[PDB]
């Protein structure tokens, strides 16, 4: 659960290698950000070439093709061409995937 | 296979997503 | 709700105009990022369900 989570991330900023010793003008960086419209800024092209990495590519096509259908509020009617479909069931997939390419860019390769 | 090519697409568009997307 | 529906039927259609946001240099970058990071961890891809996965 997501008090755990924060019991071991604290047990985890106690357990490092001398970590409270600032005799020698040392620092402690804590950031928290968010990715500003991560779900509205996903190109499906974009997400349909790093998906066929990992799958069969007729899965990634249904996982895309999916993503490009007609919107209605009872008068309304519009195509989704930018963005994922957030309210399906594989999406939470695809958020999870594609955050992880966020990761080699923020974190780098090596660390 | 045989990749995806939106349903959508006007000329421009689509000549500017087989050039940055190929 | 429609004022919603109306922003979002008007920023689809502006990203059909404008042509995508996203250069072809930083999608070659983000592709060999993840093909280096894929082929780092010896990841198999996951296949189709032939015909009986037994699960």
């Amino acid at each position: 659960p997501p008090p755990l989570l924060v019991y071991k991330w604290c047990q985890g900023i106690n357990n490092l290698q001398d970590v409270w010793e600032t005799s020698e003008g040392e620092c402690n960086v804590m950031l928290e950000s968010r990715f500003e419209k991560m779900y509205e800024k996903i190109d499906l092209t974009l997400l349909n070439r790093l998906l066929r990495l990992i799958v069969d590519h007729n899965i990634a096509d249904y996982m895309t093709a999916k993503n490009n259908v007609v919107i209605n509020y009872k008068d309304m009617n519009h195509t989704n061409s930018y963005g994922i479909i957030r309210g399906l069931q594989f999406a939470s997939f695809i958020v999870q995937y594609y955050g992880l390419v966020m990761d080699l860019l923020v974190l780098g390769l090596h660390r | 296979v045989q990749p995806f090519h939106l349903r959508g697409m006007s000329s421009t568009f689509s000549q500017r997503s087989r050039d940055i997307f190929d | 709700t429609r004022l919603y529906l109306k922003a979002e039927q008007e920023r689809q259609h502006n990203y059909l105009k404008d042509g995508p946001y996203i250069t072809a240099e930083e999608a070659v970058a983000v592709y060999t990022t993840t093909v280096h990071w894929l082929e780092s961890r010896r990841f198999s891809p996951i296949p189709f369900p032939p015909l009986s996965y037994k699960h």
